[PDB]
């Protein structure tokens, strides 16, 4: 048993008809203290999975190390570790999940929220969430933390169920998801502006994108807004 | 619960679902959450069903007998500081979440209350358990300068994100729309995505199915003449 | 919250940012923190929004009701009727404000009121959860008797930091300047002061 | 639960209710009280469920092992005694149970009283549950050593009753067994239900309740 | 220990074609102990019905509180009380103690005499009010009756069959309560009408 | 201070006349006329507006007034305390009804309320 | 001050109390009277914490002097039992609630009934044939539920009532002192002095 | 203070026919009042002619199922590929669940089959392994909701033959596959509308002589 | 099971238990045997947390019952006492003590004494001329300490316990059902079946 | 505590206060912060006196087995040293570390180990209690490749504020000067750095 200290927010994604996207802030805060701002949430893992982590920033960087080492050994007397005995989403997202139930039935948990996002050698999607303590799930969209509440309603809206899937390019996917991205900046007083974003798709592969920014926001309406009630000054 | 209001080009609209739940138990699912204040005076409740009702219809009471006493429509104002003050004084207690909403002839005018007595102004709020789904919605569509349709839409909208992804809201929309220079207008139901599919049987029973021991005729009348 | 009250030359300029949280959600992110209680007297509020706004309403009251006998009062009475509410409720309050005011005899003045209900009167005054982080910056950068314009740059780059580093701070940088000229309102949104 | 047991001219009596509640919501209208060891003995259950199944289950292991073992039936004695002993093992870690194990040996029909604490007592009569209290004063009024067979399996049908209807965590059904030395006969399962107005009608009892 | 769960009992009301039925079980206890199968939960003034669930001295306290009121009422209005009338005073009266309130589930059920509309309308302890139009549940068995009528109602019954449907509804509901059961009665209410039968049913 | 009036100031005359009760209903005499008539689908009632001065706007003096959205009242007598009267047969039609029954008094209860306190004001201290 | 039970038979009510008072570890008397008469034709026995007992018992009692005197008239043991409920409901919601818990037996004469009310500290009344407070009914009522009738005897009601403390002695793990037996009927209220 | 256990809500239904068994849940998965997914599959075909669900604990759900297909692996490695039989299944899934008695798997597990006469079976599991054969099982979230319902409507509970007024029962007749997919359906639509971690989906195996069938139902989504 | 008394009188060792067993609110037994024969002339009686008692009683049995077909020799009273009260020392520092007081009558025939020794379950030990365990001396040893002598006839010790044993039925709170009686002497233990 | 470290165009310099408190009483006014666990890799200790002086020892016997076996350890190497012992006996400890070092290959380097036992390469780092007061000052007023006398400026001016207003911060400032020319110690004393 512990409690976080250095955290990471929410992790946002969603399936779309050739992939699946992820995004995450680069924010590492220290309670209500904004203290790290050059902290990347998204590690991939070859060319075919981006892992998206929250919560706990010292249990990120162990899976962080645990995902590395897992490369390492994979290529091991392994011939075709470039190709068909490839590290696969689903075999890195499971590796996590035993991991993560492991540590909560020793009481010792790995204090994080994690989303496993890819694209499988057959070009299927993969998207699925682990948490500390072991539980798991999968969705057209998945979010974490504040995401989950902000997020989801957002990206659920352009795939609702899983025949809209088909129907979702790669530019209304990311579209939501760098929306999503705004209305949690607006709202989660732990977020920052700055964030990354990685498309896995069965076509193109991985693009990682690094420094992206939250713009186009709304403000010039609070100019209008004064006092809480009976003031006109 | 999922309540929202939403400024207009003249005029001001609030909008609820209609799901009370005890527990994890749907209790009502067709609840009345807009209350009426002031014939041009609406509010919207989460928290504690009762004291959101008993807060307003207190208020609202007063409201009436200070109209009656002044010879002036009520103001939203007035409803907004006579809640506040009742709410700070029993310190959280009364637990009522409320967002008001009317116009009057000093405009029109939104407003949100906490239950310890905090208010607040915007030109769009939200408010209980669906409030951060229905704000995702009004911080992605809203804009200034909307009018009477593009608000009733996009309040809706953010109802219905409370509705589908919040499991304290449900059923149906109810919507109330003041614009100044008019009556308000109260939709019931104005959205109804929620009906319950036909059952594959019937359950009425034979009758004599149930077994009974006595029957006997219940005198609701008054003692009888002659 | 992150709010401060600067006297300078011409009078004294309060300011504040604009975010409200429950936990980590952010109820109202264009919150306006900066309150009058009378013509050219204001005040920033810090702690629970029920309490502030609860005594800022009953502080407007009571200086209202003096200004129909005595005329004009003083914003050393101001920072008093504040003293009083905030000492004697100790218990029951949970407010930290800064008053801040113009008079033509005694120019602009701040004082502030932490915690205890106690009264300091200072050239400048820093408070809220976002001040702790600006106490550094703020003692380094401040000088009595600023221009105008200087004072407006000295409060921004004070609260941009403050907004920087302080989660529960936030939105847009407003600001009201008092001097014998009035009273003005300004506005700094976050494409201006994140660059500084 | 109303659990019991008792001695007699031709062997011992079981019977119990069949309730299993969660709160006041009733999980279970039917669940098995009683577990058939083997052919010879028999096993009560209240308490944890799962504790009095694991543990009387494994006892049967230990009485089929002994049987091979030794070439001869386990007394009641010797398998009561192994299941005192099992939850000595995990005393003051939250084991429950409260079981009644019945049989007939060498010395004739047999009953002890075992339970988490590793408690073990003999005795010619035993109950348990949240009804047992209602269940006794039936049994102590009525109880002869004299009984027949056919008045002893309504003398513990009887006293389960008595509990079903005063106690709001008993009834369902009544499960009734007789022990002999050729070994336990099942005697049915009996809806409290159906039992109750039959019993009310036949013997004039429950007067104070309308049928 | 929770005050609302002592005693133990049922409530359920529905609404049919020109008539209203209300019921309940006959149980009293104190906690696992039945100490008494004649506690009718249902009361009635003038022509309108009210049922009460929950802490039992509370249930007699406002039978007599309410009768104390409609007999008043009664006196000044030169009429009787009717539902809609009574199912406000209810709620005034549980919300007036808000802070040391009544440990209540009520329902109130009739039709009014001069529209002739049935009406039903159940409360939480402090007094919000549900009016539904078909049919509302209160007790210790809420869940169970609630799953009970969802299924088992549908809209205008005609009196008869509503007896079966609301009947059915209590006992099996009761059946799967250990604090409820020991009886149950059903009100069949018509506008000039009102039949009372006493089920039969398990005494466990 | 205190208010040391705890006596009542109407009190019966050896003839059995409560004097003040009758000297109110000799100030009512000197008063403007007012009147009431039922029909079988509606009531009226009407007065006449004595203007005290031309210069006076007899619209911002209001002699017939609104109690409940169905009940209206007028006077004959002193205008100050059917002005109150007003104002305490409004409050009481809440207090003593609408916050308890959700709905507004029968017209002869507020009738009876609005008697109530003006039987008190003849034996009251 | 434990155990108080009470049987309606045809023609009387019958009240047996314990004897027993416990300070501490030790038994101060085995001769205590848990009972008061509130009226010729009405006794209430009863049970709960220390002082509040007897207190809440005479101040009921002069009450029902108090109007037996004023109307000179007997009031019936249903009027008694419902003022003694709606005393019991005042006080669960007091400052500090008198923890007692009664039984009333009482005839009446006009009826020509006799009347059993089993009313707890929360003032939860019952008329009952038959009833008792806290535990005693988890040993007693087993053997009333088979045994009663409404067409007993006063003796066959004694002999019931000594069934039921035999099984009391029996499997209660407190040692009560016995109990002190009383019957009320048409003809008032006397005390058993064997049993 | 880590709390290492959650509710993942979700509904279970296992009904055993005369020569028939289903098993059926609610897709619905969810955490305090969020939805994690709205098809999130919870009963599973396990081999054997054997399906099973470990409602409760999402986590500890998964890895009952998971080490009990594992079980059914091993058991046809060790004993020549025979054929697990559904009480032979129900007692190993008992060891699996006592094994961690004093740190529970925190899930209420149905399995259903058929057993060795070819007649229907039900097997219901307490979180420490206590079980027993049952005709008609719900579990989870709305099994107060359901199994009053059932009681009613599958084996004539306080349903009596008319003009006997109580003397006659009403007779105990089998019910068709149809027939209780239809019970099934109402059982979750009416749990739907009360009950607010209920919903999105129906998923329903049925199981007989000639293996394990699928069907699939929407449920209201709010 | 909770009293357990023992008088040493002129030529043995008398002891006195009770019959009790109690699980909740329901006495299970009435005819309970809280004593272990240790060796032909000891006797050991018990009194604790239910379980450990017979537990340790019989684990402690076993070890004198071993030592006695080891070196075909009795060991004295006070040398069994010695090796109760260590085990009993080791206990309590254990993780899970056995929560067991004890009283050990032994006759020693090496030098022709009754002996009878108190150990709590800390494995605190004294020999004593009488002695009992919980609250059962408050109630007993002012009669104790005024009749006893230590040339006591076996009859008359045994009228001694009868008044103890009256006092204790009189003014304590729980019924106990009576005590089992047994003298321990050069001819060994036996049990007097009428108390 | 208020330590820091910062990176320069020479290499990195290490600074930190001298004060130690057993609640409001200073046990030790003069105490030494700065730890050399290699000839130059140093580290600033803050959190409890115990733990950090148990993890720099070990530090110390790692870098030397290291030092022996594959030759000088790089400030990385250190760093991950560091973060073991924080990360693996997390429960029970209470320590935040910054690590600073100097290379010829990789020149001036800082690592930050706040108490999750997490680590983090940063241009300068601050940390302790006091280390919240100079949050604004030391991002306003910090720029890279800084000369080897404005470092020394940055850190002075930066651990008087801190000291300023944090009153678990006090004494002396020290210093610790990391370059290819060697390793300078440096002191600061109250008269100097009071007036700044
Ligand atoms: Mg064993
Ligand atoms: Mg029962
Ligand atoms: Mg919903
Ligand atoms: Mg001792
Ligand atoms: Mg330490
Ligand atoms: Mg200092």
């Amino acid at each position: 048993t512990q409690q976080p200290i250095v955290t990471g927010t929410s992790v946002i994604s969603m399936k779309y008809d050739n992939g699946v996207i992820i995004a995450a802030d680069n924010l590492g805060s220290y309670g209500s203290l904004l203290r790290f701002n050059g902290v990347e949430r998204l590690i991939p893992v070859g060319d075919n999975t981006v892992v998206g982590i929250s919560g706990d920033i010292s249990d990120m960087q162990h899976i962080e190390r645990l995902l590395k080492d897992l490369v390492t050994e994979n290529a091991y007397d392994n011939p075709l570790a470039d190709a068909e005995e490839a590290l696969e989403p689903s075999y890195i997202f499971e590796y996590l999940a035993t991991v993560m139930y492991q540590r909560r039935s020793k009481m010792n948990p790995l204090w994080n929220a994690i989303i496993v996002a890819g694209v499988q050698s057959n070009g299927d999607q993969f998207l699925r969430y682990v948490n500390l303590l072991g539980v798991t799930y999968s969705s057209p969209t998945l979010a974490t933390g504040f995401g989950a509440h902000m997020a989801n309603p957002l990206l659920r809206k352009v795939v609702d169920r899983e025949s809209d899937i088909p129907k979702t390019t790669v530019q209304v996917a990311e579209e939501a998801i760098v929306n999503a991205m705004r209305v949690l900046y607006y709202r989660d007083a732990r977020s920052s502006r700055n964030f990354s974003l990685a498309i896995i798709d069965k076509n193109t592969g991985l693009t990682f994108k690094k420094n992206l920014q939250v713009e186009n926001m709304k403000w010039d309406f609070a100019k209008d807004i004064k006092g809480y009630g009976t003031q006109k000054i | 619960t999922t309540i929202v209001g939403v400024k207009f080009n003249n005029g001001v609209v609030i909008a609820a679902d209609t799901r009370s739940t005890q527990g994890p138990i749907v209790a009502d699912k067709n609840c009345a959450k807009l209350h009426r204040i002031s014939p041009k005076i609406w509010c919207a409740g989460a928290g504690t069903a009762a004291d959101t009702e008993a807060v307003t219809q207190l208020i609202g009471s007063n409201i009436e007998l200070h109209s009656l006493y002044t010879s002036r429509e009520p103001r939203v104002v007035s409803a907004l500081q006579m809640l506040k003050q009742h709410l700070f004084k029993y310190q959280g207690h009364i637990g009522a979440y409320l967002i008001v909403a009317g116009v009057d002839p000093t405009g029109s005018h939104l407003f949100s209350i906490h239950a310890h007595g905090s208010t607040d102004v915007g030109y769009y709020l939200s408010l209980g358990s669906g409030s951060l789904a229905a704000m995702a919605v009004l911080e992605s569509h809203w804009k200034q300068d909307l009018t009477k349709e593009e608000a009733i839409k996009l309040a809706s909208d953010a109802i219905q994100a409370g509705i589908w992804n919040d499991l304290g809201s449900g059923s149906n929309v109810d919507v109330c729309v003041m614009e100044i220079g008019k009556d308000a207008e109260y939709l019931r139901n104005y959205l109804t995505p929620n009906v319950r599919e036909e059952k594959q049987k019937s359950y009425k029973f034979p009758r004599g199915t149930t077994a009974v021991l006595k029957e006997s005729i219940v005198n609701i009348c008054d003692i009888q003449e002659e | 919250t992150s709010i401060m009250a600067v006297t300078f030359k011409d009078g004294v300029i309060l300011g504040a940012d604009s975010r409200t949280t429950t936990g980590a959600y952010i109820a109202n992110r264009v919150t306006d923190k900066l309150t009058r209680v009378h013509d050219k007297i204001w005040c920033c509020r810090s702690g629970s929004a029920a309490d502030t706004q609860a005594i800022a309403d009953i502080v407007q009251y009571h200086l209202e009701l003096y200004t129909s006998q005595y005329g004009t009062p003083s914003t050393e009475t101001a920072a008093s009727v504040f003293k009083e509410l905030c000492y004697e409720n100790k218990d029951n309050l949970t407010a930290g404000i800064i008053v801040a005011g113009y008079d033509d005899k005694n120019k602009g003045e701040v004082y502030t009121i932490p915690l205890g209900g106690s009264v300091h009167k200072l050239p400048y005054a820093i408070a809220g959860s976002g001040s702790t982080f600006i106490y550094g910056y703020c003692d380094k950068n401040f000088r009595e008797n600023m221009s105008k314009e200087e004072t407006v740059d000295f409060i921004k780059h004070s609260l941009s930091q403050a907004i920087k580093w302080d989660g529960s701070s936030g939105g847009v940088i407003r600001m009201v300047v008092l001097t014998a000229a009035g009273v003005e309102r300004l506005i700094f949104y976050p494409d201006e002061y994140e660059q500084l | 639960t109303t659990t019991l047991a008792f001695k007699f001219q031709h062997g011992v009596i079981a019977a119990v209710d069949s309730r299993a509640s969660a709160g006041s919501y009733i999980s279970a209208l039917r669940v098995n009280k009683v577990i058939e060891i083997n052919p010879y003995l028999l096993g009560t259950m209240s308490g944890c469920a799962a504790d009095c199944q694991y543990w009387e289950t494994l006892l049967a292991k230990e009485c089929r092992l002994y049987y091979l073992r030794n070439g001869e039936r386990i007394s009641v004695s010797a398998a009561s005694k192994l299941l005192s002993n099992m939850m000595c093992q995990y005393r003051g870690m939250g084991l429950s149970m409260g079981s009644m194990i019945c049989g007939w040996d060498k010395k004739g029909p047999g009953l002890y009283y075992v339970d988490e604490h590793g408690t073990r007592l003999s005795g010619n009569m035993f109950s348990t549950g949240s009804g047992n209290t209602y269940a006794y004063g039936v049994l102590d009024s009525n109880y002869k050593w004299d009984l027949s067979v056919e008045d002893a399996l309504y003398l513990g049908k009887r006293s389960i009753l008595a509990a079903a209807h005063r106690d709001a965590y008993s009834g369902g059904s009544v499960n009734l067994y007789h022990v002999t030395e050729d070994g336990w006969i099942y005697h049915g399962n009996h809806d409290v239900g159906e039992l109750f107005w039959k019993v009310k009608e036949e013997e004039g009892s429950f007067n104070n309740v309308i049928g | 220990s929770d005050p609302s769960s002592i005693n133990g009992g049922i409530v359920v009301a529905m609404t049919g074609k020109d008539c209203v039925a209300i019921a309940c079980d006959l149980r009293l206890g104190s906690q696992s102990l039945g100490v008494s199968n004649k506690f009718e939960k249902i009361f009635h003034y003038g022509h309108v019905f009210l049922g009460i669930t929950g802490l039992a001295t509370d249930v007699t306290t406002l039978n007599e509180m309410f009768r104390y009121k409609t007999n008043l009422y009664k006196l000044k209005e030169e009429r009787a009380i009717e539902p809609e009338t009574f199912t406000q005073l209810v709620s005034s009266s549980l919300y007036e103690r808000r802070f040391g309130p009544y440990f209540v589930g009520p329902v109130v059920a009739g039709i009014n005499s001069k529209s002739g509309k049935p009406f039903i309308a159940g409360f939480d302890l402090i007094g919000c009010i549900d009016e539904a139009k078909d049919f509302i549940v209160s007790g210790t068995a809420s869940d169970q009756l609630f799953g009970m009528c969802e299924s088992l109602y549908e809209p205008n019954l005609e009196p008869e069959d509503l007896f079966e449907t609301i009947s059915q509804a209590l006992l099996n509901a009761a059946d799967r309560d250990a604090l409820s059961g020991w009886g149950a009665v059903v009100y069949i209410i018509k506008k000039d009408e009102v039949v009372k039968r006493y089920l039969k049913m398990r005494q466990d | 201070m205190t208010d040391r009036y705890s006596f009542s100031l109407t009190t019966f005359s050896p003839s059995g006349k409560l004097g003040q009760i009758d000297y109110a209903l000799t100030a009512v005499k000197q008063g403007v006329t007012s009147l009431g008539i039922k029909a079988t689908n509606g009531v009226v009632i009407a007065t006449e507006k004595k203007s005290s001065s031309p210069l006076a706007m007899s619209e911002t003096l209001s002699k017939v007034s609104l109690l409940t959205p169905d009940i209206g009242a007028v006077y004959s007598g002193m205008g100050p305390d059917y002005r109150v009267l007003v104002d305490k047969s409004r409050k009481v039609a809440h207090t003593s009804y609408k916050r308890i029954y959700g709905e507004y008094p029968p017209t002869k209860l507020l009738v009876s309320e609005v008697a109530k306190i003006m039987q008190e004001a003849t034996q009251s201290g | 001050m434990d155990i108080i039970l009470g049987i309606r038979v045809q023609d009387s009510v019958i009240l047996a109390s314990s004897k027993a008072v416990t300070r501490g570890i030790s038994v101060l008397k085995d001769s205590d009277d848990k009972t008061r008469q509130l009226s010729p034709h009405t006794l209430m026995s009863f049970a709960g914490e220390a002082g509040d007992t007897v207190q809440f018992a005479e101040y009921i009692q002069a009450n029902i002097q108090l109007y037996s005197i004023r109307e000179d008239y007997e009031l019936s043991p249903q009027a008694v039992s419902s003022f003694v409920r709606q005393e019991l409901a005042k006080s669960i919601r007091s400052r500090r609630p008198y923890q007692v818990n009664v039984l009333i037996g009482g005839y009446d004469k006009k009826k020509n009934k006799p009347e059993l009310y089993q009313i707890d500290y929360l003032g939860t009344k019952v008329e009952l044939p038959y009833g008792a407070h806290g535990y005693s009914g988890f040993y007693t009522f087993s053997l009333l539920d088979h045994h009663y009738r409404p067409d007993m005897t006063t003796e066959e009601g004694l002999d019931l009532l000594k069934l039921c403390v035999q099984e009391l002695e029996k499997r209660m793990p407190m040692d009560f002192k016995g109990v002190i037996v009383k019957i009320v009927d048409k003809d008032g209220i006397r005390q058993v002095d064997d049993f | 203070q880590f709390n290492p256990y959650g509710d993942n809500g979700g509904t279970i239904l296992g009904i055993a026919g005369e020569d028939f068994a289903v098993l059926a849940g609610d897709t619905r998965n969810i955490t305090d009042y969020s939805i994690n997914s709205r098809y999130e599959p919870k009963v599973f075909d396990c081999g054997d002619n054997i399906v099973m669900s470990a409602n409760g604990f999402a986590a500890d759900g998964d890895a009952l199922v998971k080490r009990f297909k594992n079980s059914v692996k091993w058991y046809h490695f060790d004993h020549n590929d025979k054929k697990l039989s559904i009480n032979s299944a129900a007692r190993n899934i008992q060891h699996l669940l006592y094994g961690k008695r004093f740190f529970p798997y925190y899930v209420h597990t149905i399995i259903a089959g058929l057993d060795e006469d070819g007649k229907g079976a039900v097997y219901s599991f307490d979180p420490v392994g206590s079980y027993e054969r049952e005709q008609c099982r719900a579990g989870g979230a709305a099994a107060s909701l359901i199994m009053p319902f059932l009681d009613n409507q599958v084996n004539f509970k306080n349903q009596y033959e008319p003009g006997t007024n109580g003397k006659v029962k009403k007779p105990l007749k089998y019910l068709s596959v149809e027939e209780v997919i239809k019970l099934v359906r109402d059982s979750f639509t009416s749990a739907t509308e009360r009950h607010i971690q209920v919903g999105d989906g129906l998923e329903i195996l049925i199981v007989t002589k000639d293996g394990v069938r699928k069907e699939f139902y929407e449920l209201k989504r709010d």
